[PDB]
């Protein structure tokens, strides 16, 4: 007598079916070239090895086009059509995620130890996170905060190479603070992860306060969604998009509300008071039938936004002239036209400074002129909406903005004559 | 954020607006999650898409159709039934024969979406000659992700056996898989040892067929390797390799399979563990020269801690392990069995609500006392000693026929004094 052979139960079905593809607006698609500007000390310009500032833009060489850039805090990510990432910077914590053993290879732009077909970039202070086309995040570097550091996915541990954010759920867009990343999926599902301790999480309330042991860690690390009563309505609160300030978080739902949450020193939170969102708050200083708000950015403490007909306001901070209202104008809580701008076609934020890209293809900036970024070779704080001009400028048109610590990078392309 | 308009804008002979139109279409899954399903599918959008997936010189809208239909098929079945329908499949094929490979890439990706839906629609793909055309694309200066969405069609072409997969569509995937199982990239690697997984969970034809492809042995090697993935799926696959017939067995162990195993008991993934002690569990089933081979490895006391002290699943599957090797063994190994101290956990188990193990356990028990004629007093002390002789007897309740008739006849048959 011999038994028969036993077949297994079915598995986790890992491979399991007909992955989505993920789309969304904030995808850049046309191609174009990078520029570089501003304090190139540890190689965050991509110029050379011997290259440390540039007061104006110049051209990156990168073997393929270009569609899309995002500056990080001391490194910079760019998108390259054929879907590979590109990384330079500064490397010492793992923010590139490639080999930079060999001393100069940190200083240009090199190819990032991923295989993949990467659809949208994020980059913060410390850390990079890339999102692929069938919808899982990877992300490598580490997180920091006020205090050592936290590690990104197992607590006190950096990554320089490529680490899955494995989900069960695809992601349409990441988008990246300095020190935290939200993740908004298709549900509409909005995830959170990296440093809480100013609250730019919104999903760890008053409950605790930077625990310094591997308890808060374990909790923060690990993404989870932002439950929200929705007044009346059954399920919870779903969202359309999503933008990541400094220290702060802001989303659009698809009920046209906006929500933010994150550290309001400055009142750059358009809160009335000083006190720390740690809850979504609705803001009531954006609420308008007539306004429909589209884009949104910030830095370390301003905050400059964009609505639907072009107009581009801006709130937070004042000194340093990273508002650019009135040359010298007194502080503000309330998000504030700037009449200076013509009808914008996108809006961007560095850590002092602020960007404008108008429909035509011009570019503005404005801010703290210490590390040049301003583009216009001086280093005297600018209060206005000067224009940034540059022979790699001629005869361009630019398609996007970023910026980070002590650089900024465009990304432009040829006029369409000849 | 209009809801119909495409429709109108789509139906223009102005490029740009058609060209627009499919590429706000093409911003769909945003779209969708506002309105429900039903709406959408009536008014009638689906033929318009593929009415303009055939006009060429216009990669860009062909492309954005592509986008747009993948996304639709990646919904309920019913969706990708109502993609299938517009008859849009030879028009994917066309497709495939494209110069710009964005265009390719998009249509491999929808239908690996359709053929993944269910086993009709990929007799239907294959049917319509896909398989060629897809495996042609293999080649050294292939991109890496696009050969990634290859393997992983290939995984949806291998799936679902309940109409297993046909025999010629199998006969053409196999020597690419034979040429995709030497690839450095893992997530390649790990699509390729799934697929395999599939065609040997389908039955022991296709076990024959893979044995027959001379994969197996690049297939063992892997329940080694460094990523924890691959070892799963590469113990999976050769798992139900062994469900097959006594010579299949044999062909996985004649390439030196067992002593990867030693390894893998003591894995520290629990899942690996129940895998492995599963696999052994079929291997003891086998014939008396398999269940030596399985002494011969000195896995029995691994097999046996496992039993004591694993997880509640690879306690189960230990158990399924010794009464396997109980019904098939000779009497000596059985001895070999008892000498190293299975009794005490074999009984420990006793004491657990699923009938099923209680049902092995018992089976086990009265096949070895059937068994050993002799020293049936030492085995049956053995029992009372260990507690397990109080645990039958407590077990003589009205939870199942078979636990309490069985437990009785246990009793009265060996344990009468």
């Amino acid at each position: 007598k011999r038994i028969a052979k036993r077949r297994s139960p079915p598995a986790d079905a890992i491979p399991k079916s007909k992955k989505v593809k993920v789309s969304h607006r904030s995808h850049s698609t046309e191609p174009g070239l990078v520029l570089t500007l501003g304090q190139g000390d540890v190689g965050q310009l991509g110029l050379g090895e011997n290259v440390m500032e540039r007061k104006k833009p110049a051209l990156v060489s990168i073997p393929e086009d270009v569609v899309q850039a995002e500056a990080g805090g001391m490194h910079t990510v760019c998108l390259s059509k054929s879907g590979q990432v590109y990384s330079f910077g500064c490397n010492d914590e793992g923010a590139l995620g490639r080999d930079t053993s060999v001393e100069g290879s940190e200083m240009v732009p090199g190819k990032v130890e991923l295989q993949e077909k990467v659809v949208q970039v994020s980059a913060g202070d410390s850390h990079t996170a890339a999102l692929t086309d069938d919808g899982r995040v990877f992300l490598w570097g580490s997180f920091r905060d006020n205090n050592g550091v936290i590690g990104l996915l197992e607590p006190m541990k950096k990554s320089m190479v490529p680490v899955q954010v494995q989900l069960d759920v695809p992601v349409v867009k990441v988008a990246s603070g300095n020190d935290h990343l939200v993740m908004l999926t298709a549900d509409g599902d909005l995830y959170t992860l990296g440093c809480g301790e100013q609250g730019q999480l919104g999903r760890v309330p008053e409950l605790f306060a930077n625990r310094g042991g591997r308890q808060g860690l374990e909790r923060l690390l690990v993404p989870k969604c932002v439950m929200l009563k929705s007044r009346g309505s059954r399920g919870h609160v779903r969202f359309q998009d999503a933008f990541c300030g400094a220290y702060f978080t802001f989303a659009i739902s698809h009920e046209g509300h906006v929500y933010g949450f994150g550290l309001s020193n400055y009142h750059q939170l358009g809160t009335p008071g000083t006190e720390s969102c740690f809850i979504p708050q609705n803001l009531t200083s954006f609420k308008n039938s007539t306004k429909s708000w589209v884009g949104f950015s910030g830095g370390q403490h301003h905050t400059v936004c964009m609505d639907s007909e072009g107009k581009a306001y801006s709130l937070g901070r004042a000194e340093y002239g990273r508002l650019g209202l009135g040359e010298g104008a007194e502080e503000k809580s309330i998000p504030t036209l700037i009449s200076r701008l013509p009808a914008v076609s996108s809006v961007a934020c560095g850590a002092s400074v602020g960007y404008a890209v108008t429909k035509d293809g011009r570019v503005f900036a404005w801010g703290m002129g210490t590390n040049y970024q301003l583009g216009t070779g001086q280093d005297e704080d600018a209060w206005s909406p000067v224009e940034m001009m540059g022979k790699q400028l001629e005869n361009r048109v630019v398609l996007s903005v970023s910026s980070g610590g002590q650089h900024t990078v465009l990304l432009v392309k040829d006029k369409e004559q000849s | 954020t209009s809801l119909e308009a495409i429709v109108q804008n789509a139906s223009s002979d102005n490029q740009g607006i058609q060209l627009s139109a499919v590429q706000a279409a093409r911003k769909l899954l945003s779209s969708d999650r506002n309105p429900p399903i039903d709406d959408l599918i009536k008014s009638g959008i689906l033929p318009i898409l593929v009415h303009c997936l055939e006009r060429d010189d216009n990669p860009s809208l062909q492309f954005e159709a592509a986008w747009a239909l993948t996304n639709i098929a990646s919904g309920t079945s019913e969706q990708t039934q109502a993609v299938v329908q517009s008859n849009a499949v030879p028009l994917f094929l066309r497709l495939l024969h494209s110069p710009h490979q964005n265009v390719c890439e998009q249509a491999v990706w929808a239908l690996g979406n359709i053929i993944g839906d269910g086993p009709q629609c990929r007799d239907y793909v294959i049917s319509l000659g896909v398989v060629k055309p897809l495996l042609s694309f293999i080649s050294p200066s292939i991109p890496i992700t696009f050969l990634r969405n290859v393997t992983w069609v290939m995984v949806n072409l291998c799936r679902h056996k309940d109409p297993p997969p046909p025999m010629e569509t199998i006969q053409e995937i196999l020597p690419a898989l034979c040429v995709l199982i030497h690839h450095t990239d893992v997530n390649i690697l790990v699509d390729t040892v799934w697929a395999l997984s599939y065609l040997t969970d389908a039955g022991n034809e296709q076990i024959q067929m893979v044995i027959d492809s001379g994969i197996v042995p690049h297939l063992v090697p892997l329940l080694s390797h460094q990523e924890v993935k691959v070892q799963t799926a590469a113990l999976r696959a050769v798992g139900n390799i062994v469900t097959g017939t006594d010579e299949q067995t044999q062909v996985v162990l004649n390439c030196d399979a067992l002593s990867h195993f030693p390894a893998l008991l003591t894995h520290p993934k629990e899942k690996i563990n129940k895998e492995a002690v599963w696999f052994l569990s079929n291997i003891t089933a086998g014939n008396q020269q398999q269940v030596q081979a399985v002494i011969d490895a000195n896995l029995v006391p691994m097999i046996i801690h496992l039993l004591d002290k694993g997880d509640f699943g690879t306690q189960k599957e230990a158990a399924w392990a010794i009464s396997n090797l109980t019904i098939s063994g000779r009497k000596d190994q059985v001895a070999y069995l008892i000498q190293q101290n299975v009794i005490p956990p074999f009984c420990n188990l006793l004491t657990v609500k699923d009938a099923q193990v209680v049902q092995v356990v018992l089976d086990g028990l009265s096949n070895i006392l059937k068994m050993a004629e002799d020293e049936a007093e030492t085995i049956g002390n053995l029992i009372e000693e260990c507690g397990g002789l109080e645990k039958i007897e407590q077990l003589q309740n009205h939870e199942n026929e078979d636990i309490y008739k069985l437990a009785y006849e246990i009793i009265d048959q060996f344990f009468s004094s």
